């Protein structure tokens, strides 16, 4: 299977209401590692999972330093950012930024990523190629051209095909038998009246990851996608996830209703019925 | 470091 | 470029009356950051509340997920309680068993 | 505990404008102020703030070491805990000293420089303070030596967030909150890690008086602007780059001496590329 290593920063300014703001948090796949929040009356990178917490004194001194020094370059972009939109300093802003690799069975790089935000709209991309920049806007051109002008895709291609495939590898391997062993769904369905002509049906599936998975009701074989109820995908906080489909029929045809399952935890798809 | 180094100002 | 949070409660394991779990509200798909989540016993704010770290999808909204633990009964009523800037009033959403 | 700052900035000269807003329980009135030395004594004999303290014209009376505490009815005691402390610094209150740069005030990427605040008039601290919005001052106790007053502020290893317009201060025995007039200012600007221009002379670097010789700077680059800087500190001149057909960024300054160019982009004053080669004008 593939597998991804992504780095969240979130840095946010808020005059008058406190200091600003910026955290980070390091996801394998859909499994969150480390976090590093300056709020924190003596901030550290910190382990957020248990298979990165025996990982030495070295590790967590230097995603520290790094950490500390991001906060205060992100600090100055929302300085910057006030320039460039011309943007009043009492204002609240948002800078978010997400990068790292996704990478093959072979443990090689598929693709690398560097995206970043500005009050929730994009503002600048690395491209597939990591050697160019899309920008979203006039403000983010002036960071394209400064990019460029310091060979900055350079150093993000150089880190995104050394340093961030050799340790998502390093992870993947260190937290194997949770990162690398899917969880199949444990399902069932529930049966809740509306009126005395009128019930809903509802398939769930519960403790599984990774998250990614098909829930489908099919109607003598054929899919209800247009009048089928989806809930978002959540976690249950236990580094499992949760979800259900609900479809609303019609009295006494509860039979011609079978749920279908889909997950990568799963040997063959499910097909499940209320009784 | 595992994180991006690097620092990157707009 | 202001969005309002979705909500979801909901107990991490199958709720059985008089048996220790946890009580989860899950907020996501909102934008700016800051928000304010509560979970209630009987209207009341409970105490020994945690949440994740702060992060995002790939549309920038942000998700956080609320927890506490507790043990379920047929009388205590639970929920949560959320506020933001997208909302006049705070929302509150029951836990439903059957959700 | 509530959150306590100082708009637009803590370091305010007399005669100006600060406000102190106490942020608790996301609402911003409500609250007390109080000195370091009175910990339990509100001052203005107990004045209940109901919106953030304005303090204007400001005055030397003004000047102090603050924290609040917000109201908070159901609660043991009528009030929080107290906020974080805030000291606001009046300054304008002793002829200014001077501030100078060891070597110079441009300085490389990842390197370091000296800010040396010095005085004739015996100042127990000196403060030195970069300009804008809500920034904290650095403080190092003053040395005496053969009739001055200086300190030595370390600045770096150098990066954008170190760059800017500096003053310093001094402050004198039993007033510590209160400021010195500001030395005349420097700017601090990194240079790099933005590769460095080409300059040239038309018609050549080789002039008699009196026949006009303009220098070009020019780039790949996308500069916005380019500054002419010429050896023995005056200066640097500063014009909009122009985009050349064959896709060159480049200056023409109409003016002898050894001159460097410098790229930097719009809205972005105090980081600038990595200098060009020099070029020696002859008269
Ligand atoms: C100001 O007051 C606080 C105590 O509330 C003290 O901690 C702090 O060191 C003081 N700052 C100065 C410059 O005195
Ligand atoms: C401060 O730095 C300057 C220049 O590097 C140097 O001249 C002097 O020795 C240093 N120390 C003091 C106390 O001035
Ligand atoms: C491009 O155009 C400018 C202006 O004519 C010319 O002087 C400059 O030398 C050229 N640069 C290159 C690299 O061709």
């Amino acid at each position: 299977g593939s597998h991804s290593m992504r780095y969240f920063y979130t840095a946010m300014s808020r005059p008058g209401r406190g200091e600003p703001r910026f955290i980070a948090v390091g996801y394998v796949d859909d499994t969150q590692f480390v976090r590093f929040d300056s709020d924190a009356a003596s901030p550290r990178m910190a382990p957020r999972a248990p298979w990165i917490e025996q990982e030495g004194p070295e590790y967590w001194d230097g995603e520290t330093r790094n950490m500390k020094a991001s906060a205060q370059t992100y600090r100055e972009n929302l300085r910057i950012a006030l320039r460039y939109y011309n943007q009043s300093e009492a204002g609240s802003h948002i800078i978010q930024v997400m990068y790292g690799c996704d990478v093959g069975p072979d443990g090689r790089l598929l693709r690398g990523h560097d995206q970043s935000a500005y009050d929730g709209k994009d503002y600048i991309a690395l491209n597939e190629d990591l050697s160019s920049w899309t920008a979203a806007d006039t403000a983010a051109q002036i960071t394209q051209r400064k990019w460029e002008a310091a060979r900055v895709a350079e150093q993000l291609r150089a880190y995104l095909e050394g340093l961030c495939v050799e340790w998502l590898r390093r992870y993947l391997e260190n937290g194997k038998e949770t990162l690398q062993r899917a969880d199949p769904p444990k399902t069932h369905v529930t049966h809740h009246p509306i009126s005395d002509h009128e019930a809903t049906l509802r398939c769930w599936a519960l403790g599984f990851y990774p998250a990614e998975i098909t829930l489908t009701w099919q109607r003598d074989g054929e899919d209800q996608t247009q009048d089928t109820e989806l809930v978002e995908t959540r976690p249950a906080g236990d580094r499992t996830f949760q979800k259900w489909a609900a479809v609303v029929v019609p009295s006494g045809e509860e039979q011609r209703y079978t749920c279908h399952v889909q997950h990568e935890g799963l040997p063959k798809p499910l097909t499940l019925r209320w009784e | 470091t595992s994180t991006l180094q690097e620092q990157i100002g707009w | 470029i202001q969005r309002t949070p979705k909500i979801q409660v909901y107990s991490r394991h199958p709720a059985e009356n008089g048996k220790s779990n946890f009580l989860n509200c899950y907020v996501s798909g909102f934008h700016p950051s800051d928000i304010e989540v509560d979970l209630l016993k009987n209207g009341e704010r409970i105490e020994k509340v945690e949440h994740s770290d702060l992060s995002f999808s790939k549309d920038w909204s942000f998700y956080l997920l609320y927890y506490t633990e507790f043990t379920p009964t047929e009388k205590d009523e639970y929920a949560c309680r959320v506020n933001h800037v997208t909302l006049s009033q705070p929302k509150i959403v029951k836990w439903d068993r059957d959700m | 505990k509530p959150f306590l700052s100082a708009w637009p900035s803590a370091v305010v000269p007399r005669g100006g404008h600060v406000t102190l807003r106490c942020h608790y329980r996301h609402r911003f009135n409500n609250f007390m102020l109080y000195k370091e030395d009175r910990i339990h004594i509100p001052i203005f004999h107990g004045r209940i703030f109901q919106e953030s303290f304005n303090m204007s014209p400001v005055t030397t009376a003004h000047a102090g070491n603050y924290t609040c505490r917000g109201s908070h009815p159901h609660s043991p005691t009528g009030w929080s805990a107290p906020s974080n402390p805030v000291v606001i610094m009046v300054t304008g209150n002793h002829r200014k000293p001077s501030l100078l740069a060891h070597p110079g005030p441009l300085v490389k990427s990842g390197e370091r420089v000296i800010l040396q605040c010095w005085s004739d008039i015996m100042f127990e601290h000196f403060f030195l303070h970069k300009e804008g919005i809500s920034k904290d001052p650095s403080r190092l106790v003053g040395q005496i030596h053969d009739g001055v007053s200086k300190a030595n502020f370390s600045i770096g290893p150098m990066m954008l967030a170190l760059a800017g317009t500096y003053r310093c201060y001094g402050s004198v025995t039993h007033t510590p909150y209160q400021l010195s007039a500001p030395s005349d200012p420097l700017d601090i600007v990194v240079t790099g890690p933005y590769e460095k221009p080409s300059l040239s002379a038309q018609p050549g670097p080789k002039v008699q008086a009196g026949e006009s010789v303009t220098l070009s700077c020019s780039s790949r680059s996308s500069y916005d602007m380019y500054h002419l800087s010429r050896e023995g500190g005056a200066h640097e001149r500063r014009l909009p780059a122009v985009r050349k057909v064959n896709r060159t960024f480049q200056a023409d300054f109409p003016l002898g001496g050894t001159y460097r160019c410098f790229g930097s982009f719009r809205h972005s004053p105090y980081e600038w590329s990595d200098p060009s080669d020099p070029l020696l004008v002859s008269v």
